[PDB]
């Protein structure tokens, strides 16, 4: 916005005083795991175990 | 930190001292006098015993542009070198006025008035009629109101007293022609019989004075009144009757201002009468005078908005018989009083009356008491020992200097600005494309030769006295026979620049048959502009081919005519190659010294010609090829600057001011006499300070104030380096983001970079903090801080309405005047940015491997003293010498903060990093004055200086070799001669000494360089060909011209037109980029002509100029220093 | 006069608050050349009566930009002027005896 | 009264929110109205036309 | 108060004014001056005469 | 100067010395006062024809 | 629409006083739009962003390039594929109230 | 108020038209009111013309 270079100040709402949203990944990302059940992996002593 | 870094040798350790010359003489410690009271430092300056500056340093009485000079003296080869400071003295940039309050205030709960009127009116007997409705009026005033804040209002009436002074001082005469005095114009601008204005009279003394009711017409003792053809004037009346009409105002103000005078100071009498013409006109707006200058007012003159109209009222006999007393016809010894005048008396008056008026320009009046500086000095002491203000004095000359004194800014005198930002956007808004229409057009005509008797028939020869451009021209000057295909310069540059100029082919080259006949070259030296020319200097085949010959072409004996005058500027943008463009002429005009600006202007505008350049020129077109100058606006005018920018021009403090303090009425010191007549209000040490201003004159008075005004220009340049005051930061705290580079300020836009906690409520107590403590380690005291604090006065910085659009560019230009020299001279030899080089150390040799840039060299970390911009600074300077330039890049690394946006780097202030250096007006003679822009950097951002990829390039032209022919006007061109019998015609415009032999001892030492590098060779060859006289053929013309040269100095017959082997290059399809040039003009262009050069980087090039870096600089230097002194006062 | 309205833009009427984000430039640089630090220091029927409550100067030149150094003078540059005018020895301490 | 520059409350955005006046809280301000905001708001509009 | 009262008024000098001599319509004004951008405004009340 | 008068003060602080609304028609261009431009407008009778 | 991002990697030579060189690094996949995936012929929510698959040792600087939301080449939702024995790929239409 | 070919053209001209010096007549006073509502589309019907 120049006209004329008259370029005005945003004096106290600018970009270093602006209101950030506090954002987790499952913010944006969808979580693709059940929290009725649990997966649990084949974990015995030997591998034919 | 995500950014790779190289490793790197560590580097030589400099400080300041390594490159620049320290001013301050070793041998000679100049003492100086003790003080610390305010009205004893006035009584030590004005001692006739001592001098600030001296008379032969102060151009101060010229029709603007005062200069007050300085002398470097080199104690080992003993060469000189002038400096000088630049004031104004036109009314365009003052922005401070001051008006005076005459408020009363109501006083004495019970004190019984009618006591009082019982004493006044019995008191005041014994000379005004006691029983009458004035003392009994003025009684009752005097009874029951007092003066608000009286008796120190008196720094006003000093403060428009010193005015008036250096108003009628600093005018090249003080004639009726250039002191006007405001008369009463009706319609149509006519006086209207005397020329004073109704209501308040100041051409008599009878509105200040008026006569007693005694000694007026019907008393008794006294004729009665005449009759109607010889009545007494209707605005004269008795004391008495004026007293009757005293009243308090609608503001709560007194009508008038009561003076009341018990005894009188014994000066001689005509003396009297001239300084109560002078008190009676310090009332009066703008002191009474009219405008003197351009139409508008003068530097003292402007702002005085005045008071209400003094009241001399005698409280005894001895002033009202003083001032008619005569003294004149007596010639005995013991008797005689010297310059003694009778009293002239106002016909029809009782002779009670005074006349002031004398005859003026027209039918309108002129005081001729005030246009003496005596009869304003004399009404300061007259005050002073009547009334007591010799506290305010003090305050009224630090209050006046401070008001009334302006600089002239980097811009105009330092640093090469376009002459967009330099000069008036107001009237020069179309100079440079104008002035670049006239040049295309001239350079494309065909200036036609007068065939032989042959009335109106022409030839296709171009006129010897007009040289052929090499680029856009016609023909070669030395052919036999100019329509041969060989000898025509090939049309493919000509019409792309006019259509540059004018657009899409609304002119054509063609012919013009209007000279001819030939130029009429003036015998006149003062005013000729032929004298610089190589051609109309010859010299014999035995002569030194360095001698400056003798100017032998002149042949009329009038004034440069208007053909002269487009010659000269013909030949001095004929070989430079910015003529491409606009775009590129504009860059070229800015690094044009301002004192060849200003004949720039005289020519575009047609000032004082007899007839324009279109009827010289027959130009025929739509598009228009001057400027419209205003009407006030003369030769010496524009000579005098008055052409530039109003934003340029610095006040001595800072800051501009609006001063209402209520002031002196007199109630209080009247009512105090009449209570107790045996005291005084003036005290011995204001007697003592009367004394001195009945015994002075203008000089002392001026350089005492001019040295105030260098005084309080160095503390306030300290506090613009300080604090980094430029348009930028002021801007930035009026909530503005102000930035040459537009993507710039886009990218700070929604950021924090305007803030609530920068604004100028606390830039201004900063600035005035800082300063008005300097002011007093000074010693000069002045009340900026303390007038911001009142209400009603307001207090405000420089920049606060600058022009966005046009001063955009010069947004981070410091607001730093004065010369880098000329802070050495005030500051005991302390500098902020770096002046002078240096030549006890060979900095300029050290040379380091696998360093690219020369300023890469050196380390300043540990410098305590100079800075990162320090060493770029002297790097643009060593380079400079030699003629060359290094190519700074500056950025800014804005990155938003809280914004993802990839941080950008933005180039900045690349209007003066781009453009060459510019021999300084300051001091135009040396090449070492030449001072960097980067020292006139400020601003609240953070840069990054580094190396442009292949900076190193050369100037335009070798700008040590450009110089002024004389003090007059603005004659500038190359210059030669410094021979064994001969000078270099180096002259300093507006220069205050005349050039001494250790001035000329400089061009001796610089001329006689190895291998002729100080100089430029001039040889003696056809150059064209003279039409033969009583016929149609051209015989040959032998002419004296310049050798065109390389970086290296090389002369080859390519580099030039006029030359078979240089005209082959132009007859083929060349650019504006070849390297062919005529020597029969002014100006020559700098190029890698036939040198393997090309443009490397600083570090690499400054080792390949050798003996043009370290021989020119070991010539231009000694161990400069100061001796003489500007801050004397006697014990 | 002239009046005034959508002329070839896509411009609607809308709400207040995307109305005055979508005219930004004619808001927020107007209130800049039309705004101002305004102040009266008169009142008819009442005297000005000074204070003193600590006129406030700016603490610092806040310096913008991210990378580089600034253009302050060098550390021992003003210390070097201050003690030139010492030298001078013309400190200014009374006014007529009054200090 | 007159306006302000002091502030750049002309530069203040929300997300969904449709009033201009909507976007300030004079809950807290013992000083200022809920008239106060909306007749600002009318002058705002008015400096732009 | 009216003696206090009485050392002022509404008209001072480039701060205030007063229009009163008129067929009808007696104004005061006032300007406002600012200290940041050197803009002044100029006020007025208006008074009924009839 | 932009002609920004008092339509009933005196010849005093705003309609004579002191400007008004100094910044907003100087400093300003595209979102300022408006412009003005010379062009054909109308068409005048030629004299001695029609 | 496409976000432009862009990576840039810093070489310093302050020790040779000369302009720092900035270079643009993983342009083959920032300047380029993203694509329907191999794995996932479905939706537009398989198409994976290039910066996921970004490494290296090397030290880059990740910032949005000036004015980089433009519109993509074409509209990768409206395509699909027509078999599954072989690669017919276009815009595709018809999920109706029958078909 | 015209202008001149290389002037600034937010320049405020010198007034060259004016022929009479009289007063302001009858004419001149419609002419002034049939420009200020010219271009007004407020003249579309009496209700908005209030």
């Amino acid at each position: 916005s120049g006209d004329n270079g008259v370029y005005s100040g945003s004096a106290a709402y600018n970009t270093a005083t602006a209101p950030k949203v506090p954002v987790s990944r499952a913010t944006f990302f969808q979580n693709t795991k059940s929290k009725d059940f649990d997966f649990k992996f084949a974990d015995g002593a030997d591998a034919i175990a | 930190s995500a950014a790779y870094n190289t490793a790197t040798a560590p580097k030589v350790p400099v400080s300041r001292a390594t490159f620049f010359q320290n001013t301050k003489s070793k041998d000679f410690d100049f003492k100086f006098a003790d003080g610390a009271d305010a009205i004893a430092n006035v009584l030590q300056q004005m001692e006739h015993g001592v001098a600030q500056h001296q008379l032969g340093d102060m151009n101060v009485r010229t029709d603007g542009l005062a200069t007050v000079s300085a002398v470097l003296n080199g104690r080992k080869r003993k060469i000189a070198n002038q400096y000088m400071m630049h004031f104004d003295l036109f009314g365009r940039a003052a922005r401070s006025t001051v008006r005076m309050e005459s408020r009363i205030q109501s006083f004495g709960e019970g004190k019984d008035v009618d006591n009082f009127m019982a004493k006044f009116h019995n008191q005041l007997s014994g000379v005004y009629e006691r029983r009458s409705e004035g003392v009994a009026n003025f009684g009752r005033i005097l009874a029951t109101d007092t003066d608000l804040g009286g008796t120190s209002g008196l720094s006003v009436v000093f403060n428009g007293l010193l005015r008036g002074l250096h108003h009628v001082s600093t005018v090249p005469t003080p004639n009726v022609a250039n002191l006007p005095i405001r008369n009463n114009r009706d319609g149509a601008g006519a006086v209207v019989g005397r020329g004073d204005m109704p209501g308040r009279e100041f051409m008599d003394s009878s509105r200040i004075l008026p006569p007693r009711s005694s000694r007026w017409y019907g008393a008794p003792g006294q004729p009665i009144v005449p009759p109607a053809p010889n009545n007494p004037p209707a605005h004269v009346a008795p004391m008495e009757t004026v007293m009757a009409g005293l009243q308090k105002t609608v503001m709560n103000e007194l009508n008038r201002v009561i003076v009341s005078i018990a005894d009188v100071p014994k000066l001689p009498a005509h003396r009297i009468r001239n300084l109560i013409a002078v008190l009676a006109a310090v009332s009066k707006p703008n002191l009474g005078f009219d405008a003197n200058r351009l139409e508008d007012h003068s530097c003292f003159t402007k702002g005085w908005l005045g008071f209400n109209d003094i009241l001399l009222f005698p409280l005894t006999v001895d002033l009202f018989d003083r001032v008619v007393a005569n003294e004149a016809g007596v010639n005995d010894a013991g008797f005689i009083v010297p310059n003694a005048a009778p009293p002239q008396f106002l016909q029809n008056t009782n002779q009670q009356v005074i006349d002031f008026r004398g005859v003026g320009v027209g039918q309108a009046g002129d005081i001729p008491a005030l246009r003496l500086a005596q009869s304003w000095s004399d009404a300061i002491g007259f005050l002073l020992d009547t009334i007591g203000g010799e506290a305010q004095l003090a305050m009224g000359l630090n209050d006046m200097v401070a008001q009334c004194f302006h600089m002239h800014g980097a811009q105009t005198t330092m640093l090469s600005t376009p002459i967009i930002s330099r000069a008036d956007f107001g009237v020069y808004h179309n100079v440079v494309t104008n002035m670049y229409r006239r040049l295309a057009y001239m350079y494309t005509r065909l200036i036609r030769t007068n065939a032989a008797a042959g009335g109106g028939a022409m030839l296709d020869r171009q006129h010897y006295q007009w040289p052929t451009h090499a680029k856009v021209g016609f023909h070669d000057d030395t052919a036999v026979n100019a329509a041969a295909a060989a000898a025509r310069i090939h049309d493919g540059l000509r019409q792309p620049l006019l259509d540059e100029a004018f657009g899409a082919g609304v002119v054509q080259p063609g012919n013009m048959d209007l000279v001819g006949a030939g130029i009429d070259f003036t015998r006149d030296l003062t005013s000729s502009l032929g004298k610089a020319y190589p051609e109309h200097r010859p010299i014999g085949a035995d002569d030194n081919k360095r001698d400056l010959g003798d100017f032998t072409a002149g042949t009329v004996d009038a004034a440069a005519s208007g053909y002269e005058w487009d010659n000269y500027v013909y030949r001095l943008f004929g070989n430079m190659s910015a003529m491409r463009s606009k775009a590129e002429f504009d860059r070229l005009l800015a690094t044009f010294p301002s004192s060849t600006l200003s004949e720039l202007f005289i020519w575009m505008g047609n000032v004082g010609f007899a007839d324009t350049w279109e009827e010289r020129w027959g130009y025929d077109a739509a598009p228009l090829c001057s400027i419209p100058i205003p009407a006030g606006h003369d030769r010496s005018m524009l000579r005098n600057w008055s052409w530039v920018n109003v934003h340029n021009v610095h006040s001595v403090t800072g800051t501009s001011e609006n001063v209402v303090l209520a002031g002196y009425v007199g109630l209080s010191r009247t009512h105090d006499y009449i209570m107790d007549t045996r005291s005084t209000p003036a005290t011995s040490q204001g007697r003592r300070l009367a004394a001195m201003f009945y015994y002075t004159n203008a000089d002392k008075m001026l350089s005492l104030t001019f040295g105030l005004a260098g005084q309080l220009r160095a503390a306030a340049d300290t506090t613009v380096a300080k604090f980094q005051i430029c348009p930028h930061t002021i801007a930035r705290a009026q909530g503005y983001i102000m930035t040459d580079n537009d993507p710039l300020s886009d990218e700070l836009k929604g950021t924090d970079f305007v803030t609530e906690q920068f604004s100028l409520a606390g830039l201004t107590n900063l600035y005035l903090g800082y300063f008005d403590g300097l002011a007093t380690r000074l010693g000069i005291y002045d009340l900026r801080y303390t007038y911001s604090e009142y209400a009603e006065c307001r207090v405000e910085l420089h920049g606060i309405q600058r022009n966005f659009l046009t001063d955009r560019l010069d947004a981070f230009v410091s607001y730093k005047c004065l010369h880098p020299i000329m802070f050495e001279y005030y500051m005991c030899g302390a500098n902020i940015s770096g002046g002078i080089l240096n030549g006890d150390k060979a900095y300029e040799q050290v040379e380091m491997g696998n360093i690219r840039a020369y300023d890469a060299m050196f380390d300043t970390s540990a410098a305590r003293d100079f800075n990162f911009v320090g060493v770029r600074g002297a790097s643009q300077q060593i380079a400079a010498v030699g003629g060359f330039h290094i190519q700074y890049k500056m950025e800014v690394e804005i990155q938003r903060p809280g914004d993802g946006t990839e941080a950008s780097r933005f180039n900045v202030y690349e209007r003066y990093l781009n453009n060459y250096l510019r021999m300084s007006d300051c001091a135009p003679t040396s090449v070492l004055n030449a001072v960097s822009p980067l020292f006139w950097m400020a601003g609240t951002t953070r840069v990054v200086l580094c190396e442009a990829a292949n900076g190193y390039k050369p100037m335009a032209y070798d700008i040590s070799q450009t110089s002024f022919w004389n003090r007059e006007n603005g004659l500038w061109a190359f210059t030669w001669g410094e021979s064994e019998k001969t000078h270099r015609p180096n002259a300093i415009p507006h220069g205050t000494r005349r050039l001494g032999n250790s001035e000329v001892l400089m061009n001796s030492r610089f001329s006689k360089i190895l291998d002729k590098k100080g100089i430029t060779k001039l040889e003696t060859r056809v150059g064209g060909r003279k039409r033969g006289d009583n016929n149609d053929d051209f015989v040959a013309a032998d002419t004296r011209m310049f050798i065109i040269q390389d970086v290296a100095g090389g002369e080859h017959a390519a580099y030039s037109s006029l030359r078979d082997p240089g005209f082959a290059l132009v007859r083929a399809a060349h650019t504006w980029d070849t390297f062919v040039q005529n020597p029969r003009m002014l100006l020559l262009e700098r190029g890698y002509g036939n040198t393997g050069f090309t443009d490397t980087y600083s570090a690499a090039g400054i080792r390949r100029t050798n003996g043009h870096i370290s021989l020119r600089l070991s010539a231009l230097t000694d161990d400069f220093e100061f001796t003489m002194h500007p801050l004397a006062r006697a014990e | 006069l002239l009046e005034r309205g959508y002329g070839n833009t896509g411009f609607t009427d809308t709400y207040s608050a995307a109305g005055i984000r979508r005219t930004n430039g004619h808001i927020s640089l107007r209130l800049s050349a039309l705004t101002d630090d305004f102040e009266f220091t008169m009142h008819p029927l009442a005297r000005a009566e000074y204070k003193e409550t600590s006129r406030v100067s700016l603490t610092s030149m806040i310096y913008v930009g991210t990378a580089g150094k600034d253009l302050s003078l060098p550390t021992g540059t003003v210390e070097d002027i201050i003690g030139a005018v010492d030298g001078m020895r013309r400190v200014v301490r009374t006014i007529g005896g009054q200090t």
